[PDB]
RNA sequence: CCUGGUCCACCCGUGACGCUGAGGCGCGAAAGCGUGGGGAGCAAACCGGAUUAGAUACCCGGGUAGUCCACGCCCUAAACGAUGCGCGCUAGGUCUCUGGGUCUCCUGGGGGCCGAAGCUAACGCGUUAAGCGCGCCGCCUGGGGAGUACGGCCGCAAGGC
RNA sequence: UAGCGCCGGCCAACUCCGUGCCAGCAGCCGCGGUAAUACGGAGGGCGCGAGCGUUACCCGGAUUCACUGGGCGUAAAGGGCGUGUAGGCGGCCUGGGGCGUCCCAUGUGAAAGACCACGGCUCAACCGUGGGGGAGCGUGGGAUACGCUCAGGCUAGACG
C-alpha cells in the first residue's frame, strides 16, 4: 500500500532518473513535499507542482541531469546519483547531533525530519537537533 | 612516460589437441602520480609482449581523478559485479591502506592517504577494473556545485 | 639492542649509503661505492623483483637501521606517533630525530649514530645540568644538550667537534662549540631531514 | 524553402518498428506511419548546420557513411564534391579505431596504382596479375573513398544509425562527432547531431545531403550546383 | 443442478476496513493403505520366450495387486516459472485469450516470445523482473555424514515432519 | 653473553652436497621417484634479538551469522499451496496530547584503566595531578516533523 510513501516516492525519483524521464508524477503529502522542497533548496531538482489525475492530488518533480558526455554511453551523469531511505519502516533510525553523518565528506546530504521541521543534515548540526533520519541522497 | 606498474601476470591455457596452447595476460597501470591511470590487461603469447601491449591499452585509455591534498574527496563504495570495493578517504599522512591490486592504481594516481577494503571477491582484474570505475565515478566539490548551480 | 656490528653491510642490501660507519664512510672505501650489490653468494646476480612488502620492509629496514633501533622500541615509537597528533610521519622522523643518541649525532659529538650511542651510554653528554645515560631519551624542544666536565677534555670529543668546528647543524638545532653544547630548538621534518627514505611507506608497513 | 521541400516525401517512415527514445520528434501515426514533426526537424537541422558550418571550415573533414540500396550512389556523388571521405559500400569493421591498419590498405591501393602504371606488365607474369587485380578491385570497391585526407575525421554523416551501429559506436568511441539522418528507427543519444527524417526516400536522402553539401561548399568558398538525384528518377 | 474464483464497465455505497503472516486449520498429483464394490484395457510383482557371457533389464507373450467408484487415511515430489506474497515505479514491439468503447484503434485483466535502462558469476530475467524499492514470512551459512540416527509428534503401516 | 626462527608460494631471504615417494617436512597448497631453492648438513641470506620459535585459547582477517554489512532461478537457501491467530508493518488533509524521537541545564555515570595535556623516578615501563568524554538511566522544562493513539474528515488502498 506504498508501505513506506517516502521509499516509494524516492525510488520514483530515481527509477525516473535512471531511465532519464522528464518529470515524475509522485504522489501528494505534506513530508513528501517538504522532503522535495529540501530537494529543490539544496539543488538536486528542479521543483514540483500539484497535478491530479481523476481526483488524485500529486507532485511532478521535474528533474536535473547534467551535460551530455563525451565518449561511449553518452547519458548525463545524474545529480541525484545514490538515494536511500534510511529510516525504513522495519527499523527506524533516529541520531542526535553528535551523531549526524556527514554524507559522503559534505558532497551529498541527509534529509531528516527533526522536531524543527524537515532539516537536511547542515541544518540539522546548526540548529542542534536530530531527528528520524530519512534519506541520505548523494 | 608514465610509471608502468603491472598488477597480476597470469598464463592461461587453452587446449590445442597437442598440447595446450598458452596466453600471457597481464594487467599493468600507468600514472604518472599526478592524478591520472590507466588500467591495461594485455593478452599476448610471450610476456614481454604482454608488457607492452598491456602499456599501450593503459596509455590508450586513461582517466583523471580529481585529488585533494594528495587523497580522495568522498567516501566511495564501488562494484564490479560481484566484486566490490570502498575507499574512505583518509586525513593526510596516513598511507595507501589498501589491497596489493588497488595499492598500485591509488599510488599511481598519487594519492597519498587512502583507506579501503577489497569486499566481495578479491580478484585483481575484477578488483582494478571496479577502481578505475571507482576513480572515473570521482567528484569533488567543485564538480558537484557545477552541476547544483544550473 | 645495536644489532651488533657489521654495518657496510647494511650500507649495502638497500643500495643507499645510509652512513653508519662514518669517516669510513666518507672516505673512498666504503665498501658500497666500491660494490654497490648486496651482500651475500648471489649478491651481485639479477634482482629479485621486489614485492609490495618487500619494498616496504626495504624502507622501513632504511628507516630503522640508520637510526639503528631495535624493532619493538621503533614499534612502540611509531604506536605512540600514530597516537600523537599530527602528519604521522612527519611527526615519526621528528621523534625518530630526537632520540639523545640521534641528537648527539645531529650534534656532532660523535662521527656516528653508535659512537653517539657509546657517548650517551658511558654517561659523557649531559642534558639540562646532569648527566644522561639514556640512547632513549627524548629531548624536549628547547633544551641544553651539552657535554659535561670529565668528558670536555675528551680526545674523541675533541677530535669530533674539531671536524665539527664550521660544520652546518641543522635549522631545527643549534651548537656551540666554546662550550660543546647544543640547544635542541624544535622537531625536523622531512623537508629538513636528509633521508633516504619516504616515510610513507613506512607509514604503510604497520597496517599490515 | 526548407521545409516547403522538406514536407516532400522527405519525412514520415518506418510503422511500428521504432526506437521510442526517438519520440522527442515523432508527431502522429496515420496509416501506420509514425511521421515526423518538421519544425524541431527543421530548427534541430539548424543544430547541426551550425555545427557543420563551424568545424567544416576549421579545416575538419566529414566522412560520409552509407550502405543501403537506397542511400549508396547519392552518397558517393554528394560525398567527394567538398574533399571528404566517404564508405558508399560496405563499410568495414574499424575503418576509424584500427585506422592505423587500414592505412596499411590504402597504401597496397596507392602501391598498386603504381603497378597499374607501370612495366610490370611485360614482366610480374599473368597469374600474379590476375592475383593482384582481385585484390585492387576488392580493395578499390570496398576502400575507395575512404583515401581522401589521410587523418582521422573530425566529424562523420551516418546516413541510418540503425544500420551504422557498427559506425556510431566507433566514432563515438573515438570522440567523433556523429551527425546522422536517422527514421523512427534509430535512437539520437549516441548521435551528437541529428537529422530527423527519412532514410529510405531517394529525395529525403539526396536533398537533405545536398543542402548540407551546398552548406559545406560554401564554408569552402565558391559555390557551385549541386548534384543530380534528378536526372534517372522516376 | 449446486458452487467457488476472477475480469470489465458504471464511479453508485462503506470510509483505511489494508498487506504479510510463526504455531493453527484446510486442500494437496502419482504411488500406498483400510472397508466394501467394480475389473474392459493397461499393468508393478510374477511366470515364460528369445536376447546376452550373465539379464533378476531393454523387446515380446501372458499376468495379480493397482489403475476405477464411494467413504476414510497417508501428506511426499523435478508439488518447478527449481523464482514466497502484496504494492509502487522503470522504453517498447509482437500474436495471442478475454473485457469495454459515438471501435483502421484504445483501455483493463491473463498466457508467451524479442528487447531499453538496470541487474547478473554468466546463462539469462527483462512492466508476468532475476531491475529499482518497501513491508511481512520462510530459509541458507562447505561438501559427505544426513534428511540418516536419537527423541518428540503424526500414521493402520509403509513412512512423513 | 648471542642466540633462535626462517629461506617453494603465501612470507623478507638461495646455492652446493647427502638423500632417492626413503629418511623425513607441513599451517594450506604441496615437496620427496637421481640435477630437491620445500627433507638432512654446510655456506650465504632474511627477520627478530636476550630473545626467538612451537603449542593451546581468544579476537581480527571472516562482508564466513552480514545492525553498519550477505543472499535465496541454476551456486547452500522459497515453505507444495491457500485461509488465518499472535505478531510485524500502515493512504491523505486536520487538531490536542507528548508515549517513541530529539534538545537543554543538571543527578549519577565511583576510583583504577582507556584519552588528552602537564609533571617524578637518568628516559621509558610505571606513577602522580588536572581536564574532557562516558553509553546509559532518573529527574524538570522545551521541541512536534516522523513513529504513536484518541477525536474529526477525505477517496487514490481494500471491499460491496
Ligand atoms: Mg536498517
Ligand atoms: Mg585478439
Ligand atoms: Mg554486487
Ligand atoms: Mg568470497
Ligand atoms: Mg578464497
Ligand atoms: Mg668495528
Ligand atoms: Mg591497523
Ligand atoms: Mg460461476
Ligand atoms: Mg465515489
Ligand atoms: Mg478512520
Ligand atoms: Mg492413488
Ligand atoms: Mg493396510
Ligand atoms: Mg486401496
Ligand atoms: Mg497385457
Ligand atoms: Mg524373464
Ligand atoms: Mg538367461
Ligand atoms: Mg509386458
Ligand atoms: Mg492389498
Ligand atoms: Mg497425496
Ligand atoms: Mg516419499
Ligand atoms: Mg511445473
Ligand atoms: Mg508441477
Ligand atoms: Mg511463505
Ligand atoms: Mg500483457
Ligand atoms: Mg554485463
Ligand atoms: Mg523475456
Ligand atoms: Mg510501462
Ligand atoms: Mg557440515
Ligand atoms: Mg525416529
Ligand atoms: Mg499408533
Ligand atoms: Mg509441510
Ligand atoms: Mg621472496
Ligand atoms: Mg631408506
Ligand atoms: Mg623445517
Ligand atoms: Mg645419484
Ligand atoms: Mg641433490
Ligand atoms: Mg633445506
Ligand atoms: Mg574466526
Ligand atoms: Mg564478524
Ligand atoms: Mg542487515
Ligand atoms: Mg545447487
Ligand atoms: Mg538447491
Ligand atoms: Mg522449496
Ligand atoms: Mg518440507
Ligand atoms: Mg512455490
Ligand atoms: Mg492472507
Ligand atoms: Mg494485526
Ligand atoms: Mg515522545
Ligand atoms: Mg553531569
Ligand atoms: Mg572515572
Ligand atoms: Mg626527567
Ligand atoms: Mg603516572
Ligand atoms: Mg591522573
Ligand atoms: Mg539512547
Ligand atoms: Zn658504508
Amino acid at each position: 500500500m506504498l508501505t513506506d510513501p517516502i521509499a516509494d516516492m524516492l525510488t520514483r525519483i530515481r527509477n525516473a532518473t535512471r531511465v532519464y524521464k522528464e518529470s515524475t508524477d509522485v504522489p501528494a503529502s505534506r513530508f513528501k513535499e517538504e522532503i522535495l522542497r529540501i530537494l529543490a533548496r539544496e539543488g538536486f531538482i528542479k521543483g514540483y507542482e500539484r497535478v491530479d489525475v481523476d481526483g488524485k492530488p500529486y507532485l511532478r518533480v521535474y528533474l536535473k541531469y547534467g551535460p551530455r558526455r563525451q565518449g561511449p554511453d553518452p547519458r548525463p551523469e545524474q545529480v541525484i546519483h545514490h538515494i536511500r531511505r534510511i529510516s525504513k519502516p522495519g527499523r527506524r533510525v533516529y541520531v542526535g547531533v553528535k551523531e549526524i553523518p556527514r554524507v559522503r565528506r559534505g558532497l551529498g546530504i541527509a534529509i531528516l525530519s527533526t522536531s524543527k521541521g524537515v532539516l537536511t543534515d547542515r541544518e540539522a548540526r546548526k540548529l542542534g537537533v536530530g531527528g528520524e533520519l530519512i534519506c541520505e541522497v548523494w | 612516460d608514465f610509471e608502468e606498474k603491472m598488477i597480476l601476470i597470469r598464463r592461461t591455457a587453452r587446449m590445442q589437441a597437442g598440447g595446450r596452447r598458452f596466453r600471457f595476460g597481464a594487467l599493468v597501470v600507468v600514472g604518472d602520480r599526478q592524478g591520472r591511470v590507466g588500467l591495461g590487461f594485455g593478452k599476448a603469447p610471450e610476456v614481454p609482449l604482454a608488457v607492452q601491449k598491456a602499456g599501450y591499452y593503459a596509455r590508450r585509455n586513461m582517466v583523471e581523478v580529481p585529488l585533494q591534498n594528495g587523497t580522495i574527496p568522498h567516501e566511495i563504495e564501488v562494484e564490479f559485479g560481484a566484486s566490490k570495493i570502498v575507499l574512505k578517504p583518509a586525513a593526510p599522512g596516513t598511507g595507501v591502506i589498501a589491497g596489493a591490486v588497488p595499492r598500485a592504481i591509488l599510488e599511481l594516481a598519487g594519492v597519498t592517504d587512502i583507506l579501503t577494503k577489497e569486499l566481495g571477491s578479491r580478484n585483481p582484474i575484477n578488483i582494478a577494473y571496479a577502481t578505475m570505475e571507482a576513480l572515473r565515478q570521482l567528484r569533488t566539490k567543485a564538480d558537484v556545485e557545477r552541476l547544483r548551480k544550473g | 639492542g645495536r644489532y651488533i656490528g657489521p654495518v657496510c653491510r647494511l650500507c649495502r642490501r638497500e643500495g643507499v649509503k645510509l652512513y653508519l660507519k662514518g669517516e669510513r664512510c666518507y672516505s673512498p672505501k666504503c665498501a658500497m661505492e666500491r660494490r654497490p650489490y648486496p651482500p651475500g653468494q648471489h649478491g651481485q646476480k639479477r634482482a629479485r623483483r621486489p614485492s609490495d612488502y618487500a619494498v616496504r620492509l626495504r624502507e622501513k629496514q632504511k628507516l630503522r637501521r640508520i637510526y639503528g633501533i631495535s624493532e619493538r622500541q621503533f614499534r612502540n615509537l611509531f604506536e605512540e606517533a600514530s597516537k600523537k597528533k599530527g602528519v604521522t610521519g612527519s611527526v615519526f622522523l621528528g621523534l625518530l630525530e630526537s632520540r639523545l643518541d640521534n641528537v648527539v649525532y645531529r650534534l656532532g659529538f660523535a662521527v656516528s649514530r653508535r659512537q653517539a650511542r657509546q657517548l650517551v651510554r658511558h654517561g659523557h653528554i649531559t642534558v639540562n645540568g646532569r648527566r644522561v645515560d639514556l640512547p632513549s631519551y627524548r629531548v624536549r624542544p628547547g633544551d641544553e644538550i651539552a657535554v659535561a666536565e670529565k668528558s670536555r677534555n675528551l680526545e674523541l670529543i675533541r677530535q669530533n667537534l674539531e671536524a665539527m668546528k664550521g660544520r652546518k647543524v641543522g635549522p631545527w638545532l643549534s651548537l656551540d662549540v666554546e662550550g660543546m653544547k647544543g640547544k635542541f630548538l624544535r622537531l625536523p621534518d622531512r623537508e629538513d631531514l636528509a633521508l633516504p627514505v619516504n616515510e610513507q611507506l613506512v607509514i604503510e608497513f604497520y597496517s599490515r | 524553402v526548407k521545409e516547403l521541400l522538406e514536407a516532400g516525401v522527405h519525412f514520415g517512415h518506418e510503422r511500428k518498428r521504432w526506437n521510442p527514445k526517438f519520440a522527442r520528434y515523432i508527431y502522429a501515426e496515420r496509416n501506420g506511419i509514425h511521421i515526423i514533426d518538421l519544425q524541431k526537424t527543421m530548427e534541430e537541422l539548424e543544430r547541426t548546420f551550425r555545427f557543420i558550418e563551424d568545424l567544416a571550415m576549421r579545416g575538419g573533414t566529414i566522412l560520409f557513411v552509407g550502405t543501403k540500396k537506397q542511400a549508396q550512389d547519392i552518397v558517393r556523388m554528394e560525398a567527394e564534391r567538398a574533399g571528404m571521405p566517404y564508405v558508399n559500400q560496405r563499410w568495414l569493421g574499424g575503418m576509424l579505431t584500427n585506422f592505423k591498419t587500414i592505412s596499411q590498405r590504402v597504401h597496397r591501393l596507392e602501391e598498386l596504382e603504381a603497378l597499374f602504371a607501370s612495366p610490370e606488365i611485360e614482366e610480374r607474369p599473368k597469374k600474379e596479375q590476375v592475383r593482384l587485380k582481385h585484390e585492387l578491385e576488392r580493395l578499390q570497391k570496398y576502400l575507395s573513398g575512404f583515401r581522401l585526407l589521410k587523418r582521422l575525421p573530425d566529424a562523420i554523416f551516418v546516413v541510418d544509425p540503425t544500420k551504422e551501429a557498427i559506425a556510431v559506436r566507433e566514432a563515438r568511441k573515438l570522440f567523433i562527432p556523429v551527425i546522422a539522418l536517422a527514421d523512427t528507427d534509430s535512437d539520437p543519444d549516441l548521435v551528437d547531431y541529428i537529422i530527423p527524417g527519412n532514410d529510405d526516400a531517394i529525395r529525403s536522402i539526396q536533398l537533405i545531403l545536398s543542402r548540407a553539401v551546398d552548406l559545406i561548399i560554401q564554408a569552402r568558398g565558391g559555390v557551385v550546383e549541386p548534384s543530380p538525384s534528378y536526372a534517372l528518377v522516376q
